[PDB]
Order: structure tokens, then C-alpha cells, then sequence
């Protein structure tokens, strides 16, 4: 995955916007930007969340989404310095997907791009190589073998 | 019960007992080690996650598959139309596991004794069991949880 | 720049670092005002009932607190546009029959940026987000 | 003495409010504020009215809305000013004149208040002590209601 | 049901949660904190002792009365003959009283929160919710505790 | 009011090696009909005074918990030496269970000091009859405030 | 009395301008000072001093008066976390000033307004309300009885 | 003696030696253990102050306001007019106590030992002895402090 | 306000604290000369013979260390009016034949009250006794 040194500066910068203390409001405001520029990136790819009623950003059944995709992402950067069970955890989040027709690889580049541009606009001093050292293994694990 | 002021004071001491990093798996393990003390079948029916070996990464990743959940779920106690959605998927994620609303209550008692065992003597118990009753009926739906 | 959902976010965050607990407020609050009637020393005319000529008194100290106790309740309610216009009339109404310049407005938000700043360090400091939301701000509470 | 706002309370009063206390949202004030009044207003009917420019009979209006934030600041300044009493004077003598000349507005509304905050507090703080809390509300609310009628 | 082992298990935990010198003193006043945070309401019912200034020799002596009623009737748990007798005589003195038994459940409420707090993440909150009973109906007698 | 703060920390220490949470009820009452059986000898009239708690047969569960409040109360009164408010409090409340009962007699207590005088130090570890001394007397005076 | 963090305070801030470090002319034109703005509150009160030359402040005699003064004030201040003994001077310093007739309580209540006037001139963020809590009952029992 | 820079100099040792707080009455309690261990009949003249027991609040005010009045002397050393009014204000209330002058002896050797105790080496006892004569003469009039 | 007795005393005190025994001396002095240059640049031209050119040498650093000498005799002797009117007129003489505006001397009071403030603190710096003390001061060194 990424170092340890990486990992400890992923988790100190992410927790600085997520944590069990802040609002589950400024969790999807999060989301929404987050979607809303892998729509504008990818828009063939909005379609797929049709199902969370992607119709409605600002509806309980989206927001719970994006609340849910957050928590995974969330889950994921607290389990960097834990090799074994991140692995274990990935391939969870991988199924998740592949079961999901209509899921290209690139659209998990695009997500990538997005959350490099996103993030530093809420996180202070960014670290663009520590987050890519430690994400761009966690994408390609999730995004592993889909188109 | 769970009314707006019990749900923000679960959210505080929640936040509390979690903690960071990996502090996290550790309260994790101790709520699933309290589970499996207090109702010892519960066990074999998570040999899907290896549970045969709370060590092992299968198990660890569903622990914090669970803790996350709670998490984000505690994190909506105060958008009722994001909170029940929420609750709404993972009920159909729990529906087809044909699981015995018993053992959410005694998940409860574990998740108490381990957020209270953690946060210490000021741990709103009270208001933990109301608000987790709103958390099992919307994953269960049984009304014991009313 | 914009004062979007996202600067919002970053403004309240840097804003409760600058602002804390209580602990620092009295420094907080001097360093800004101290500021202002430095940038704008005509200013402080305005300020004859609370003592604008001492800043170090007890009574300017509570205005002080009140302009502070004001940007944190604007700043918290960023997010709420609704409940934030609301308060930003109100804090309009306050300044109605003072004749409040927007150039005075200005000052002021760069002593406050100065300020938090001050509290956070440049290293993070967010010029463009601030900016932006403090523009939102003065402006509401100048009718527009 | 005996029963003054001392030191400790202080630092206690501020430990209770500091935790409660949420310095980037509304959310947590605003429920904090809002179950205040509900309260008062369950055990004092006529004193809704004493808020009908901020729609005291809607609290969830835009407008009663800003306006628990208002009080909840005022609260919390105060709460912040215990550490240095020359300034809070100054303080509490302002928020006075702001409740000052306004009918109804009585010590007894304030007595009626400070027991509606011992009955929210508890539910939504942690390790909340009624003790000191009320010793160091009640030397705000004197100064608050220094002139006032019973 | 609180059997023999739950009851081996409470006294174990009990032990350590109570505590040597101060730390009693400390673990009562918490647990007296505790109930009337839970009812604020219940704090009336204590005049006869002082409860307006809970750290007046009042009150403090009738915190220090309870914790050693818990302690004295915990320790008999393990001796039936023993463990009734005196749950009867602490009826005999709460029964003039014309207590609502809710208020009995209140303090149950207390008391876990309170040696849970104390005592940890292990803390067997099962255990004691079914020996607390015991206690409870032994000193009130309302079958809310059957 | 009591002892001082040195002789109390002995006392409290010394009591603690021998009654605390962790010790179980059966060694409780063992050292309550020690100390019992003890006082009926010295003062055999007082015996009776007992009935209510089936004195008649000691290993009764009855006359069991009777001892074990009886500890709990020394047990009390001991661990708050060191808080003379809270302690006078606690004495004044054991007086009155006791003034309110009739046939006690205040040679009873000077007994029941004897026994313990003499039961305790066969129980804790290299016992300080003047620290205890110290701390017992004002202790047993306090609650047999008022008996004749 | 009063607190023992209330205290501390007290004695912190009176410490910084009164210690046995300096000089007895600093400590007389504090008195002055005190004495000055209590005729002015009740000029009613002067002529009880008539027997310390108040007649001419600047005397050797008032200004042992006014040290005097000044050193029971340090003594209760220095005293305020000695409850036992501090009753005891307390006491003593109520029978110094009962036995002189045409004391009013009322007096002891114009001295405390001018000491809350005088002092915060003299101390650094003087505080009020620590000052309130230690000086009224030390004021209450040295005026504990009189008019 | 006892010239201007011997004043100066007996302040400096004295605020020195004196200190602030609660250390101020261990200096007190010193000097008066001095004074009886080397005079022990002049206890019996303070029975009006509970001499019996030192650890008495009586005794301990009567400490605080010898020391507070042996301070406020010392700070007077500067000005004659304040100085000797005050000796006389002190010397009005000894006076009817018709106390040997001897004592006020004993009452300087203790007061030097003790200030020299805790002020340490530098402490210059000639000043001492110098500067104390001018004390007690102002207070008794007995020209032994001459 | 006014430099009354109280007044002298809490700047006896609040001076002793800023200017101490010796250590922070340099640093203070050239915080003080540093504003009053910045706010006064004009001035250092009449300080010609001691480098005003540059007050990081030797020789301006020993000129800053009698200027601060001589405003700690005047605040030692601000309660005696006697010896301090006296001391004052000193000082007048050694200003007479250099033509310094009244306007300059309030610099250096600005000067001198950052300089303190910024070593004690703004969180117990009394504005108001020292700018009533310093006039007192200043204008005595003027003559009148
Ligand atoms: C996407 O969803 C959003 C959010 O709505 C939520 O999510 C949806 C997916 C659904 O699941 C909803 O159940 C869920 O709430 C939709 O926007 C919201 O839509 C509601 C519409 O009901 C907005 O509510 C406005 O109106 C309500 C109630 O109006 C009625 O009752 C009042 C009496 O109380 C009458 O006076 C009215 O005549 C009416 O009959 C009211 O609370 C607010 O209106 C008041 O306040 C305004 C100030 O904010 C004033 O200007 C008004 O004059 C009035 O006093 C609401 O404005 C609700 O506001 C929005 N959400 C926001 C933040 O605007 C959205 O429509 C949906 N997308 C689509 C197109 O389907
Ligand atoms: C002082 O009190 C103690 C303890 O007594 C207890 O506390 C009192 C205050 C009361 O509340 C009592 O109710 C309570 O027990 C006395 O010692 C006990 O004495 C009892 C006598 O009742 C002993 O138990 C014997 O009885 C049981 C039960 O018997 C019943 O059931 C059988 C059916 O199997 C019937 O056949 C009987 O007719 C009767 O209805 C019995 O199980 C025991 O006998 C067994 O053991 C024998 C071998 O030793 C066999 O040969 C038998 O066949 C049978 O299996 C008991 O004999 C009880 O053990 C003691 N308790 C202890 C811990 O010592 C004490 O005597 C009393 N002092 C006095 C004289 O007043
Ligand atoms: C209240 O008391 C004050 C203070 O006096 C003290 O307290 C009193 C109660 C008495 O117990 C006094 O014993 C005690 O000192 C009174 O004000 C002081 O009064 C003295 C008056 O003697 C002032 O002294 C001035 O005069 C002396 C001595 O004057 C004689 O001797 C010189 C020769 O050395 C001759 O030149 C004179 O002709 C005269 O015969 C002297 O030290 C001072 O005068 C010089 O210095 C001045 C500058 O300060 C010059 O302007 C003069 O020209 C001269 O050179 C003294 O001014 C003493 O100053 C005052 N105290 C102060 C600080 O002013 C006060 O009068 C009394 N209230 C009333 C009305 O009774
Ligand atoms: C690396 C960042 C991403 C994370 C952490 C993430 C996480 C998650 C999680 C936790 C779920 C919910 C699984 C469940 O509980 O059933 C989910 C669902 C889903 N995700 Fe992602 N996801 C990421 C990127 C993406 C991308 C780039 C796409 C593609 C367009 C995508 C498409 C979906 C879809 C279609 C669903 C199912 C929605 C439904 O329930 O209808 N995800 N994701
Ligand atoms: C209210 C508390 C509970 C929460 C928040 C919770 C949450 C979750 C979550 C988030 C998952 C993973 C879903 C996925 O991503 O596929 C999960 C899985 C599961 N849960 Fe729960 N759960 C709770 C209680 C329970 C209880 C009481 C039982 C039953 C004894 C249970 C049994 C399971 C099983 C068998 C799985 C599937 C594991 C697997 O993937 O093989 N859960 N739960
Ligand atoms: C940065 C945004 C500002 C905020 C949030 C703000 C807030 C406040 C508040 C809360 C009060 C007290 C109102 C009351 O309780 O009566 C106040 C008063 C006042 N403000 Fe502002 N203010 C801001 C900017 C300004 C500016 C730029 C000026 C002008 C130079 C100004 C001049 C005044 C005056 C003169 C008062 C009245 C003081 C008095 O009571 O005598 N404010 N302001
Ligand atoms: C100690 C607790 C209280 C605090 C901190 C507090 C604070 C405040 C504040 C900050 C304002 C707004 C001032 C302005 O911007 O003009 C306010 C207004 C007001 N308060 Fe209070 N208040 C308290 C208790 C009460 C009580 C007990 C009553 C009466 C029953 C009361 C009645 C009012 C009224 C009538 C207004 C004017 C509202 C409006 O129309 O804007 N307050 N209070
Ligand atoms: C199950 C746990 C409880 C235990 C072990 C317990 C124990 C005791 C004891 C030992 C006393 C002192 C008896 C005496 O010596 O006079 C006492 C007194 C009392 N208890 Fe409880 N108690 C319990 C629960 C409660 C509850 C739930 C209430 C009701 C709100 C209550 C109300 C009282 C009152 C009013 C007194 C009398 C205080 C006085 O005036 O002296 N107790 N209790
Ligand atoms: C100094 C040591 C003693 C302690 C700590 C002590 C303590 C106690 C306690 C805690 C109770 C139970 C009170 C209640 O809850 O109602 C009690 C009851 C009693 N005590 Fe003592 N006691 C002592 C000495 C004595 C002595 C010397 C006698 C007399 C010979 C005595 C006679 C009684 C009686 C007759 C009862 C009432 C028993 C009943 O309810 O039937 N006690 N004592
Ligand atoms: C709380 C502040 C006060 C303190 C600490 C204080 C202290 C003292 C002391 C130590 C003495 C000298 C006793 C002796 O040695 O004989 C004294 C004397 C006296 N005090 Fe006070 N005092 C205070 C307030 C007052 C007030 C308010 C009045 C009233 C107008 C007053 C009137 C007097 C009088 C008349 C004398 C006797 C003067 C004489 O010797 O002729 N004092 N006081
Ligand atoms: C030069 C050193 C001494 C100083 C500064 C001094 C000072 C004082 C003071 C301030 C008082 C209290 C006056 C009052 O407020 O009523 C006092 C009382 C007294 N002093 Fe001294 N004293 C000294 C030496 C002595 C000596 C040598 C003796 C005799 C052995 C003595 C015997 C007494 C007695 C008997 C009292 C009265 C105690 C009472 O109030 O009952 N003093 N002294
Ligand atoms: C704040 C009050 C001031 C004090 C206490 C003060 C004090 C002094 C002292 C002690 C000297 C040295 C005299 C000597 O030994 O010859 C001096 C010199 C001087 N002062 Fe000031 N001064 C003050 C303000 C000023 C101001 C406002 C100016 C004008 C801008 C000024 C200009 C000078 C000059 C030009 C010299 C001569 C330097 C030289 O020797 O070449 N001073 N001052
Ligand atoms: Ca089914
Ligand atoms: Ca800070
Ligand atoms: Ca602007
Ligand atoms: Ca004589
Ligand atoms: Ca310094
Ligand atoms: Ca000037």
C-alpha cells in the first residue's frame, strides 16, 4: 500500500474534515460536491446512481449514499497502517462495485482526480503526494478488474 | 424516546468512546468480544467473516465494516430523511440473513458496555437504549425495539 | 473567488481555531481592533459610548466581545443561508443609523483576517475562502 | 459567600458549556436554545408572547431561530467573560439594558429560565453538575436583571 | 435470572469498581450524580437529607450509607438466608417512605453507568441488569421486578 | 473533631486488610459473631437486646446480615475518619437507630471497644492499639451519644 | 468564607502592590487615597479619626494609621485559606472597632465600594469578583454587630 | 545605630526572609518556639491568647499579628514621623501589661535566629541587633535598648 | 485622565516590569527607537553623532541606554514631585540647544508605550496612566 510515514499524514489531514464529531449535514455537502464533479467529469456515469435517487442530490435516500461512500472511504484511510485487513477490506468494497454493471475502471480515475481537487479545498497544507501514495493503491484495488 | 438532545448527547459520548485511528479497532474488538461472551451462538453465525478467528482480517474488516455503520448512522441522528434511508439499507442487507431480532438486543447491551466501559462513569445510559431502539427498528423492524 | 460550499466549510474550521474556547478571545479581539483603528484611527469616532479611545478598557473589551460573539454566529450559520440572511438583517438593523462606510466594512475584514491569521499561521491560512465569505458577510449587513 | 460563583465553578461551568458547545454548526446551539424555551413556555404560557417579534409561537421559524442563536451567544460569551469579571460587568450591564424596559421581561422569567436550563443541560451535557452551573448562571442572571421587578 | 454464576460475576466486579478509600466516596457521589441527572425530579425526594447541597456531611453521610448498603448486600449474594433478611430490613426502611418503584429503576440505571464507567469495556451489563432486579424487588417488592 | 490524620490513615489502612469489597460476606459474620459471642460474655444482659435478629441461633441468616450492617456501619464510619463533617453526620444518624431501640446501655459500648480492642489485633497484620485507641473511642462515643 | 481558588487570587493581586518589599511611603499613599474617598462617601465618618490627627493627613500619626490599616487588611488577605485562624483575627479586629462608638455598619459598606474603586487602579486585570467573594465576609465579620 | 543603610539593608533581609503566604506563618510559629524554648516562663504571659496550645487559631492570630506588626514597623524604618508614632501606638498597648523589659531581650535574640535562619549566611545579625534596639525602645522605653 | 498618585504607581510598577534589571534592556530600547525611526524618520537626522543612521551599533545602542536611563529617573521620581521637576529641568537643558518639536516627544511616548506594552503584555497595559504620566513627563522636559 503506502508507508507508514505516508498513512500518518492521510489520516491526520482526512480526520481534519471527517470525524464521529462534525455534522452528518457537512458529510454530504462533501458528498454532493464530490459526486456532482465526478458527474461533470464522467456524466455517462450519473445514471448509475438512478438507484439512490441520484434524480435528488438533496434527498435522504442520496444523502444517505454519499454518507455511506464517505464512511467506506473513511474506513479505508483509518485502515492504511493495517496491510492485512485493508486488503481484506478493499476486496469487500471491489465486490460492491463489480456487481454493478456499467462500472468502468476510468471512472474510478475520474474519482480520483476529483477527490485531488476537492480535498485540498477543505484540508489544510494538502498533501497531494501523500494522499496519491496512499489512495491510488486503494483505488486500483477497488477498481481491480472492472472494465 | 431519543429525542433531539439524547440523540446529540449520543453523538458527543459516541465520538468520545470511537476515537481516532486505531483506537477504533480496538473498541471494535471488544464490542464483538462482549457480544459473542453474552450470547456465545451468535458466533457461528458469522462464519462468512471468519469469526471462527476474531484475529484474522475477514473478521477485522467486518468489525470495522459494523462500527462504521454505527458510525454513520449516529452521524444522521439529527436528518431523520438521510437517517432512515440509512437504516432502510441496512435492513435489506440484514432481511435476507433471516437473523433472530434477540440478538440486536443483546448487540445493545454490548455496544453499551463498551461505549460506557470506554467514555467512563458520565455515559448517558438512558439515552443510549432509546436511541438504539431507533437504530435495531430500523434495521430489524420488530416492535420489541418500540 | 467565490464563497462556496466549500470555503464555507474551511472558514468555519479556521474559524473555531482563531476563535477557540474563551481562552484567547481577550488577545484575539485586541489584536483585531487594534488594528482597524490603526488602518482607520478616524474610525473610532464612532465608538465614543464604548470607549473607542481605550481599547484596553473593560467597556470597549465587551464591545469587543459582541463584534466577535457577532461573526461567530454569521460564521456558524455560513451553511444555513435562510437562518443567515436572518441574522445578518439583524445585525443590519444594529448599524442602520450609524452610517457604517463600506470602506469602514472592509477594514475590519481585513483586521479580522489579519487576526485569525495571527491565531493560525500563514502555513494554513485560506485568503481567497475568507475573502469571499467575509464579503458575503459585510455585505449582508449593509442591506446589500 | 456561600453560595458565589467561585473559581472552580467557573472553570466547571465553562467545561459543561465547552463540551456541549459546538463551534462550527448551529445545530447543537439552536436544539440547546430551542428545547430552552419549549421549556420555559410549557411552564410560563404568557411569556410566548413576550417573543412575538421573533415568532415565539414558531420556534422553528427562520426568525426564533436567530434568535436562540442570539441568546445562546449571549449565554455563551458570558459563560467565556466568567475568567474575567471586569469585562463580563460590562457585559452583563449591556445585556441588561437589552431585556430592560420590556414588559413582562421580570427576575421571574430569568428564575423561571435558569430552571428550564437545569432541566435541558443534564439531558445533553455530559458530567453536568447542577450545583456549580446554577451558582455561575445565577451571578449572570443578576447581572442581567439588576433592574428589574421580582 | 441472576444465578449463581452472574452473581460471582457481579461480585467480582462490583470489588473492583467500589474501590478502596476515597475512590468510594468518589464512585457515590458519581452514581448519586448520575441518578439525578437521569430524573432531576427524584432529588426531592431526599430533603430529609439534605440533597439541596450534595456535598454537604448531610448528604454526603447518606451517599456513603447507600454505597454500603450495595456493598454489604452484593456481598451476600452468595447466601440466600443472609442476602433476604436484609434485603427485608432495607424494605422495612424505604417502605414509610411511599416510594414510585420507577425511580428504583432509575437508580439501576445509575448504578450500571456508574461501575460500568468505573470498572471498563468488560463490564457485563446483562449480568448486573438481572441481579439488580433481584435487589430491586427485594426492597420494593413491585413484581416490575419479577 | 476524632483523631489526627496520621493515627485515622492507620487505623483505615489496618481495617482495609481485613473488610473491603473484596472480602466475602462469610468471613464478614464470622468476625461478627466473633465479636458478638465476645460482648454477650462481658455484658451477658445485653444479649437479649438482640431477639429481633433471631440472636438465638447467631448462624441464622437473620442475626448474619444483622452483623454485616454492623460492620458495614464501623466499616463507614472508620473510612470517613478523615472527613469530620460527614462523620459526625454518620454518627448522629447510627446514635439515633440506637437511642431508638431501649436497653442499651453506654457500659454496652465501652464493652463492645474491649472486644474489638481484643478481636482485631488476632485478625490485622501487626496491630496499633493507640492508633486505634485513638480513632475507636471518639468513634464509640459519638454513637452512644445518649445512652444511659 | 471564600474559595480556595477565589483566595489565591485575592492574594496574588494584593501581593503585587503590597509585599514587604516596598516602601512604607507607596503603602500611606494608598491609605490616603482609601481614607480620602471614604470622607467624600460619608464625610459623616472623618471625625472618628480626629484621634489619629485626620485633621492633617500628612502626619506621622495618620500615616501609621493608614499602614496599620493596610497591615490587618494584608493579614486577613494573607489569612484567607486559614479559616480557624482568620475567624479568630476577624473577631479580634470586630472588638478593636466595636469599642469605638459611633460606627456604622454602613461605613464598612462605603469602604468596601471604595477598595472595589481604589484597587483596580492599582492591580493588573483586578478582578471583581474573586475580590467580592473573599472581602464581603471578611467586611460582614469585622461590621458584625455595629449600627 | 541602626543608620539609614542598615534600615535598607534589615528590609531587604526581612521581606526576604518573611515571604509570602502560608510561609509566613512557619516564620511566625518559629519565632515564638524560639522565644519560649529560651524564656519558658514568658508563656504563661500569653495565656489571654491560648499560649497553651500554639497550634491554636487564638495563638496563630496572635502570631499573625506580632509578625504583621514587626512588618509594617520595618517598612516604616524610612520615615521617622510614621516609625514613632506607630512605636507609640504599640508601646500604649504593652504598656498596661507591665511587662519586663528582659523579655523584649529574649524577643530579639528569637527574632534573629530566626530571620538569620531562613534568610541564610549574608544575614547580617550587627544590623539586626542595631536596627531591633530602635523597636523595642520605641515600644517599652527602657533605655537598655539604647 | 490624569497622572495621579495611583497612576504613578501602577507605572512605577508596569515600568519596573518592562525596563527590569538589565537582560531585556538592549532589546527594548531598540524596539522603542525602532517605531519611533519607522513613525519619525525625519528625526534621525538630529541624531547625527550617535548613528541614528543605524541604531544596531555600539554607539546608538549606548545613546538608547541613556535615553531609557533617563525616563527610569523620571518614573523613580514620579512620586516627588521635588527632585522630579528637578530632574526634569535637567533634562531640559540637555534638550535645549536641538530643537525638538512637540510633536516629536509624542512619538517617543507612542514608542515608549508599545515598547512597554509589547514587554508586558496589552493584557495589562494601563494606556491611560502612561499617556498621563508620559505627558507629565514630556512636557516638563520642554519647559513647560
Ligand atoms: C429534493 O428534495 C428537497 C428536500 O426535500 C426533502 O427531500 C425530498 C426528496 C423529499 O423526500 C421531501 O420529503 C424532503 O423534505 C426538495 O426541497 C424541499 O421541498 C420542500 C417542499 O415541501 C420545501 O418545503 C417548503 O415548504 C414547506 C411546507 O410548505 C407547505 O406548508 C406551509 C405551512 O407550514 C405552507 O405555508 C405552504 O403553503 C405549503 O403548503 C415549508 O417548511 C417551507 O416553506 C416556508 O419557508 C420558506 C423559507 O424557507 C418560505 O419562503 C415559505 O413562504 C414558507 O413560509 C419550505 O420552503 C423545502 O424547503 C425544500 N428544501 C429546501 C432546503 O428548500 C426538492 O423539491 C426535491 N426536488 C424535487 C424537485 O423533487
Ligand atoms: C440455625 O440455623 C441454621 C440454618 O438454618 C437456616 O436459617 C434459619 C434462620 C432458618 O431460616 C432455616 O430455615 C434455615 O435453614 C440451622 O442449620 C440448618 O438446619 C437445617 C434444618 O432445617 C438443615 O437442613 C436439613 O433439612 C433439609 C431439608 O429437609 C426437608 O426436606 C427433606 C426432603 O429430602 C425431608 O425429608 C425433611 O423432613 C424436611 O422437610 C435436608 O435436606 C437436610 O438433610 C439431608 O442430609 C442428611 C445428611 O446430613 C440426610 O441424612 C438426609 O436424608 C437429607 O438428605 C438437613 O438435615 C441445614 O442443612 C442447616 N443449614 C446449615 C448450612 O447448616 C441450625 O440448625 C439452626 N440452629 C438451631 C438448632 O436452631
Ligand atoms: C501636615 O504635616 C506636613 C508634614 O510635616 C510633618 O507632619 C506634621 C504633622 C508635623 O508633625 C511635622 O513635624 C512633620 O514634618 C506639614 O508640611 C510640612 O511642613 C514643613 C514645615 O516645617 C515643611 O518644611 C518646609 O520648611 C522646611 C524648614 O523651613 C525652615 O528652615 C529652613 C532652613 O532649612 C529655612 O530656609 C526656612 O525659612 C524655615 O525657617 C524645609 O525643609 C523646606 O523648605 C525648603 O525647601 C522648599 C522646597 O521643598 C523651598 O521651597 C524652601 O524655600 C526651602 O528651601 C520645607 O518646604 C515641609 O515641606 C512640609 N511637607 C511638605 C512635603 O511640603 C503640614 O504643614 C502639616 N499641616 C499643617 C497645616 O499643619
Ligand atoms: C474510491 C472511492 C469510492 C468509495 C470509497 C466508494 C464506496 C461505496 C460504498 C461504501 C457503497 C455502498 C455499498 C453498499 O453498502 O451496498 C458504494 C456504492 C456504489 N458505488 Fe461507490 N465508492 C467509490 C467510488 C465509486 C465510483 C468512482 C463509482 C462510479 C461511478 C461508484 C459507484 C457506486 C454505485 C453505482 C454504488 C451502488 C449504489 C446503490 O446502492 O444504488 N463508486 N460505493
Ligand atoms: C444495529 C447494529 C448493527 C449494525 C450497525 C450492523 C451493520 C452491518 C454492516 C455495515 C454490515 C456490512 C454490509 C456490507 O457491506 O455488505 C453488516 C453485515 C452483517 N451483519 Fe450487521 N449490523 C448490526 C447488527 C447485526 C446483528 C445484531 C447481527 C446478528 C447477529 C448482524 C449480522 C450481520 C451479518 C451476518 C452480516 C454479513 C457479514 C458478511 O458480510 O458475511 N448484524 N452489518
Ligand atoms: C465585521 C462585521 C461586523 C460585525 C459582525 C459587527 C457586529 C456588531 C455588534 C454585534 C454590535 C453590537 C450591537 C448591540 O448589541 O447593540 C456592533 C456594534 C457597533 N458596530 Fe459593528 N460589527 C461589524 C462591523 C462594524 C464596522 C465595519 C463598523 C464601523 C466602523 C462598526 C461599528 C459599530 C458601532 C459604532 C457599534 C455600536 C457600539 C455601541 O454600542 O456604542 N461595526 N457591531
Ligand atoms: C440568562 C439568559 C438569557 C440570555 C443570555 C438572553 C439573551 C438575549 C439576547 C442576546 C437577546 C438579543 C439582543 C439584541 O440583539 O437586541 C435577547 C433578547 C430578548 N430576550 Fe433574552 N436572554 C436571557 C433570558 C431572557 C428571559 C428570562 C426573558 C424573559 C422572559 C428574555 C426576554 C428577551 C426578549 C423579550 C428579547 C427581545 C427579543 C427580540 O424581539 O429581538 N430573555 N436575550
Ligand atoms: C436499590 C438500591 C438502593 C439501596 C441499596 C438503598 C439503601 C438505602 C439505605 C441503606 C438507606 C439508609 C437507611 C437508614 O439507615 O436510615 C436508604 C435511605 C433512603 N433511601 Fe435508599 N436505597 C436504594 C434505592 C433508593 C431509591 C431508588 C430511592 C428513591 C428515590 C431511595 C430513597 C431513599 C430515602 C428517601 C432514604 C431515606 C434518607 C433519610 O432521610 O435518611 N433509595 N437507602
Ligand atoms: C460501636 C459499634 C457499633 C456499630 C458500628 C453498630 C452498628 C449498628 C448498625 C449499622 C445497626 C443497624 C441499623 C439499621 O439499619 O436499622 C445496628 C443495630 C443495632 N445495634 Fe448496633 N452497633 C454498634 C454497637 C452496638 C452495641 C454495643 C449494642 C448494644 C449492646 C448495639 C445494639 C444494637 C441493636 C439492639 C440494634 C437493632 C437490631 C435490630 O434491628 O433488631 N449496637 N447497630
Ligand atoms: C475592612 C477594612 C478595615 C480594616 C482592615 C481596618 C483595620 C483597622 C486597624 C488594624 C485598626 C487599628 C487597631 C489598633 O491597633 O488599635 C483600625 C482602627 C480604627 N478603624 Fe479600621 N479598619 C477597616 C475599616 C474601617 C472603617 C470602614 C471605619 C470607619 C469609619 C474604621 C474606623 C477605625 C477607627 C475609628 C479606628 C481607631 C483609630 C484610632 O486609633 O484612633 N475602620 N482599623
Ligand atoms: C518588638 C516586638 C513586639 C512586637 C512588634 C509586638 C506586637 C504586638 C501586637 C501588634 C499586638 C496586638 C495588639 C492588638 O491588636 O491588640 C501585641 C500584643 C501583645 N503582646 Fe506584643 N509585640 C512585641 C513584643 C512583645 C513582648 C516581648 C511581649 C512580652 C513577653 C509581648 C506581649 C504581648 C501581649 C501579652 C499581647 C496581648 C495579647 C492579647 O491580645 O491577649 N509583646 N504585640
Ligand atoms: C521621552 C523622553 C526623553 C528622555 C527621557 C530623553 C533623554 C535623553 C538623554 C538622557 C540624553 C543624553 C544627554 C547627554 O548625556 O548628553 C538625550 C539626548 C538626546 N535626545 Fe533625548 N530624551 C527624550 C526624548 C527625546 C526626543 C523626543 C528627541 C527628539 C526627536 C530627543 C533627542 C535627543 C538628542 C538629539 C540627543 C542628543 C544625542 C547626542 O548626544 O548626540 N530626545 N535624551
Ligand atoms: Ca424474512
Ligand atoms: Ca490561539
Ligand atoms: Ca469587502
Ligand atoms: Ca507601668
Ligand atoms: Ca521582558
Ligand atoms: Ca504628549
Amino acid at each position: 500500500f503506502c508507508s507508514e510515514a505516508d498513512a500518518t499524514i492521510v489520516i491526520k489531514q482526512w480526520n481534519q474534515i471527517y470525524n464521529a464529531g462534525i455534522g452528518a449535514k457537512s458529510r454530504w455537502t462533501m458528498g454532493n460536491e464530490i459526486f456532482s464533479s465526478l458527474f461533470k467529469l464522467k456524466p455517462e456515469s450519473e445514471v448509475l446512481f438512478n438507484n439512490v435517487n441520484v434524480a435528488n442530490m438533496s434527498s435522504g435516500a442520496f444523502h444517505a449514499h454519499t454518507v455511506r461512500v464517505l464512511s467506506g472511504l473513511d474506513m479505508g484511510i483509518n485502515y492504511l497502517n493495517d496491510a492485512g485487513t485493508l486488503t481484506s477490506l478493499t476486496a469487500h468494497l471491489a465486490a460492491q462495485h463489480v456487481a454493478r454493471t456499467g462500472l468502468k475502471a476510468v471512472y474510478f480515475d475520474a474519482m480520483g482526480k476529483v477527490l485531488m481537487t476537492v480535498l485540498p479545498s477543505l484540508i489544510d497544507n494538502f498533501n497531494p503526494d501523500a494522499w496519491r501514495n496512499c489512495l491510488l493503491p486503494l483505488k486500483n484495488a477497488i477498481a481491480k478488474g472492472l472494465p | 424516546d431519543c429525542n433531539i438532545l439524547q440523540r446529540l448527547k449520543v453523538k458527543m459520548q459516541w465520538a468520545k468512546a470511537y476515537g481516532f485511528g486505531t483506537e477504533r479497532a480496538k473498541f471494535g474488538n471488544s464490542l464483538w468480544t462482549s457480544i459473542f461472551n453474552y450470547a456465545p451462538d451468535a458466533r457461528d453465525l458469522f462464519k462468512s467473516v471468519k469469526s471462527e478467528d476474531m484475529r484474522s482480517p475477514q473478521f477485522k474488516a467486518h468489525i470495522a465494516r459494523v462500527i462504521g455503520g454505527l458510525d454513520r448512522v449516529i452521524s444522521m441522528f439529527d436528518n431523520e430523511d438521510a437517517l432512515n434511508a440509512d437504516l432502510e439499507h441496512l435492513k435489506s442487507q440484514h432481511d435476507p440473513r433471516g437473523l433472530d431480532a434477540l440478538n440486536f438486543v443483546v448487540f445493545g447491551k454490548a455496544l453499551f458496555a463498551t461505549v460506557g466501559g470506554q467514555f467512563g462513569v458520565c455515559f448517558d445510559l438512558p439515552a443510549w437504549e432509546s436511541c438504539y431502539k431507533v437504530i435495531a427498528m430500523g434495521i430489524t423492524g420488530n416492535d420489541m425495539f418500540s | 473567488s467565490e464563497c462556496g460550499p466549500l470555503q464555507r466549510l474551511k472558514v468555519k474550521r479556521q474559524w473555531a481555531e482563531a476563535y477557540g474556547s474563551g481562552n484567547g478571545r481577550e488577545e484575539f479581539g485586541h489584536f483585531i481592533w487594534a488594528n482597524v483603528f490603526k488602518v482607520a484611527p478616524s474610525a473610532r469616532d464612532m465608538f465614543k459610548r464604548v470607549r473607542g479611545d481605550n481599547i484596553y478598557t473593560p467597556a470597549f473589551r465587551a464591545h469587543a466581545t459582541r463584534v466577535l460573539g457577532g461573526l461567530d454566529m454569521c460564521v456558524a450559520l455560513l451553511d444555513d443561508e435562510s437562518v443567515l440572511n436572518t441574522q445578518l438583517a439583524h445585525l443590519a438593523s444594529q448599524h442602520s443609523s450609524r452610517g457604517v462606510s463600506a470602506e469602514q466594512y472592509n477594514v475590519v475584514e481585513h483586521a479580522v483576517m489579519m487576526g485569525v491569521e495571527h491565531e493560525i499561521g500563514q502555513n494554513v491560512f485560506d485568503k481567497d475562502a475568507w475573502q469571499a465569505c467575509l464579503d458575503v458577510i459585510t455585505s449582508g449587513i449593509q442591506g446589500n | 459567600s456561600s453560595n458565589s460563583c467561585t473559581t472552580e465553578d467557573r472553570r466547571e461551568m465553562q467545561l459543561m458549556w465547552a463540551n456541549v458547545w459546538s463551534a462550527q454548526f448551529t445545530g447543537r446551539r439552536l436544539a440547546i436554545a430551542q428545547a430552552v424555551f419549549k421549556d420555559l413556555f410549557a411552564h410560563v404560557p404568557d411569556a410566548v408572547g413576550l417573543f412575538d417579534r421573533v415568532h415565539g409561537t414558531e420556534i422553528d421559524s427562520s426568525e426564533f431561530k436567530a434568535h436562540c442563536i442570539r441568546v445562546v451567544n449571549g449565554l455563551d460569551s458570558a459563560i467565556g467573560l466568567l475568567s474575567d469579571p471586569s469585562t463580563l460587568n460590562e457585559q452583563l450591564s449591556h445585556l441588561a439594558t437589552q431585556h430592560q424596559e420590556r414588559a413582562g421581561v421580570t427576575k421571574g422569567g430569568f428564575s423561571a429560565i435558569a430552571q428550564s436550563f437545569l432541566r435541558v443541560m443534564p439531558q445533553v451535557a455530559s458530567c453536568f453538575n447542577p450545583d456549580a452551573w446554577s451558582r455561575c448562571f445565577n451571578r449572570i442572571t443578576n447581572g442581567m436583571t439588576e433592574g428589574l421587578a421580582e
